[PDB]
């Protein structure tokens, strides 16, 4: 599975590879505006390789991110192309499903 | 010693030579259930022609309705109510007798054909009442043409009437 | 596409007034390109979010995938204006769900 | 006492010597069930091929359908009814039949392959009408090719007419 | 599917097509409800009468 | 099924037939709503009592 | 299986089998104290008759 992207999806109450290992979308391919996708990429990186600095001040080992904007701007493009960067997989979680419930979702 | 001490050990005993005897019944009727499934697959598979139907297709309907119309002096027969109008404007019971679920023989075109009104077995399907009930033409030959002959009549008869 | 790593993907749509010629152009052009023709019917009873992205991502090889009559799946105009594209169907599918089949992630 | 007690009192009976004799004849019974069992998982793992086909794939379309065309002469089919539209512009009724569900026997590429139409058995599946149908393709020998040529020629067979 | 079946040399009747769906001020409104009681629509009713699989 | 299949020499009664379906208000609206209960149409019942299959 | 005594008795089933050889996987996510999870794999006797002293 190396040098694509596994997708996988919500089958239940497991997470389940959804179709076939995507090939990478490269991550210069997504051009964002000057110097905002090497500050998410730093950020990502700086707390995916940090994890004592989070133990030892009590601090949840947790991070979310945001990305708003009008449509078709690069947001989901860009969340693929970091996925590649990064080597991660990508989980995708609908929330306005029917099976979903919070016990479920937790 | 396994070899050589039980083969003194099983000639000691009288009772061993019939055991063996008895071992080759046994040999020799496990080959027997085995010759007669071979020869019952081989004798389907060379001499004898089989056409099921569903109850999913209309050609079932078709088949059915064929079946009762001829079905020569059956007597194994289900009854089967229906409202029929006369010419005279007004309507009675009609009784029409169906060929009820089992084996029954025909003499259609020189042949002696096996018909099985296959019953109910799970009460799943789709399209119908869920019944799944199936007709099995079972015939002694090689030719196919005497089973596409019946459809083609039946669905004649059911352009006719 | 792959040397710009632009997803290889294409969609068209016909719009006029009925009777035009829209499902016939389709119907000509597909024979044209000799490719089959994957009917999707978006307001349905069975369709999910889920079940449209696997029947999008194993839809046949040289086939079009046409949603005929996409503005009744959803609400539109004064509904668009307001905040819910509210789905006016039958199924468990939503507006977010067709976008991101449509062009997603896992497109 | 148990040891030496009983040596004598079955020494006794000379029924006791029938007895042993039956005794070695049930020991043989088994041994000659547990050696039908293992002869034939180890002809199965050494000598025979086994392709299994669920309802759950696009595969099992595409050999259904190959199955349909490439049946040789064979008489256990199962009848499906299909409107054909004519070149002429009109629409006929057209009979085609499937091989009803059964053991049926090819000659493909010299070999005897074995297919069998597995039936329904509770009716529980997924994307499909929850028959649970399958086909099992069993032959004689070693190599796999023959089962990928099916599998392709029966792809390309979709992809034709 | 059904009238993809339907037996050859035969009349499909639709009799009272306008209890099917809502009309008039609902047909000048956006959606053209399904004021019955399956689940068809308006576009199914339409796609099959006149269109790429009929 | 059941006004095809009444005995012979028999009346077939609909008592209170004002019941089953919305009225005067809605006779003039658009559609005549089925206020009961189970899955008839206006024009279910309509083409049962005087129809093609009557 | 209607009793919290049955989930504290397989959990001691677990822990307690000796070398036993019946046994059936359980994989579960366990959190390393420097921070990361790190699969687990986990054996709990699979069904059928253990002995133990
Ligand atoms: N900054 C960008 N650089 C390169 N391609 C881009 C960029 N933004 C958008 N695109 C292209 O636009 C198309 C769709 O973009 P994308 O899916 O990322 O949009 P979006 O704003 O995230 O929308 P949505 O949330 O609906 O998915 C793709 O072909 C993608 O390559
Ligand atoms: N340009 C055209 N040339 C020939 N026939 C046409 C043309 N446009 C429409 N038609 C005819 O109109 C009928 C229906 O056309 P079609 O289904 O393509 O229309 P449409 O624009 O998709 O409308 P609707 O959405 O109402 O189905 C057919 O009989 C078709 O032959
Ligand atoms: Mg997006
Ligand atoms: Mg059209």
């Amino acid at each position: 599975e190396e040098g694509k992207t596994v997708m996988y999806t919500a089958v239940g109450s497991e997470w389940r590879t959804f179709g076939y290992p995507r090939r990478r979308r490269p991550l210069d391919s997504v051009v964002l505006q000057q110097g905002l996708a090497d500050r998410i990429v730093k950020d990502i990186r700086e707390f995916i390789d940090n994890p004592k600095w989070y133990i030892d001040r009590g601090i949840p080992y947790r991070r979310g991110y945001l990305l708003y904007g009008p449509p078709g701007c690069g947001k989901s493009s860009f969340i693929t192309a970091l996925a590649g960067e990064l080597e991660h997989s990508i989980c995708l979680l609908s929330l306005t499903d029917s099976s979903l419930s919070d016990d479920r979702l937790n | 010693m396994p070899f050589s001490d039980f083969v003194l050990a099983l000639k000691d005993n009288p009772y061993f030579g019939a055991g063996f005897g008895l071992v080759g019944v046994g040999t020799a009727l496990a080959m027997a259930r085995k010759g007669a499934q071979l020869g019952l697959v081989a004798f389907r598979r060379h001499y004898m022609i089989t056409l099921e139907v569903p109850a999913r297709d209309r050609s079932y309907a078709w088949l059915l309705s064929w079946l009762t119309r001829h079905s020569t002096r059956t007597q194994h027969l289900s009854v089967e109510t229906s409202y029929l109008q006369h010419e005279s404007g007004r309507i009675s019971t009609k009784f029409e007798f169906i060929p009820s679920p089992g084996n029954h023989f025909i003499w259609y075109q020189g042949k002696w054909i096996r018909v099985e009104r296959n019953r109910d077995m799970q009460m799943v399907d789709l399209q119908t009442g869920t019944p799944w009930e199936s007709v099995t033409f079972t015939a002694l030959g090689t030719d196919r043409k005497v089973f596409f002959n019946i459809l083609e009549e039946a669905r004649a008869l059911a352009l006719q009437q | 596409y792959i040397d710009r790593g632009i997803p290889y993907r294409r969609g068209y749509l016909l719009y006029g007034p009925p009777g035009c010629g829209k499902s016939s152009f389709i119907t000509a052009l597909a024979g044209e390109l000799e490719h089959s023709i994957c009917l999707l019917s978006l307001t349905d009873s069975s369709l999910s979010d889920d079940r449209l992205n696997h029947l999008l991502s194993v839809a046949p090889q040289q086939s079009l995938v046409l949603l005929e009559d996409v503005d009744a799946a959803f609400l539109s105009r004064d509904l668009a204006v307001e905040n819910p594209i509210k789905y006016q169907g039958l199924g468990r599918l939503t507006f977010s769900g067709l976008l991101n089949a449509l062009d997603g992630v896992a497109s």
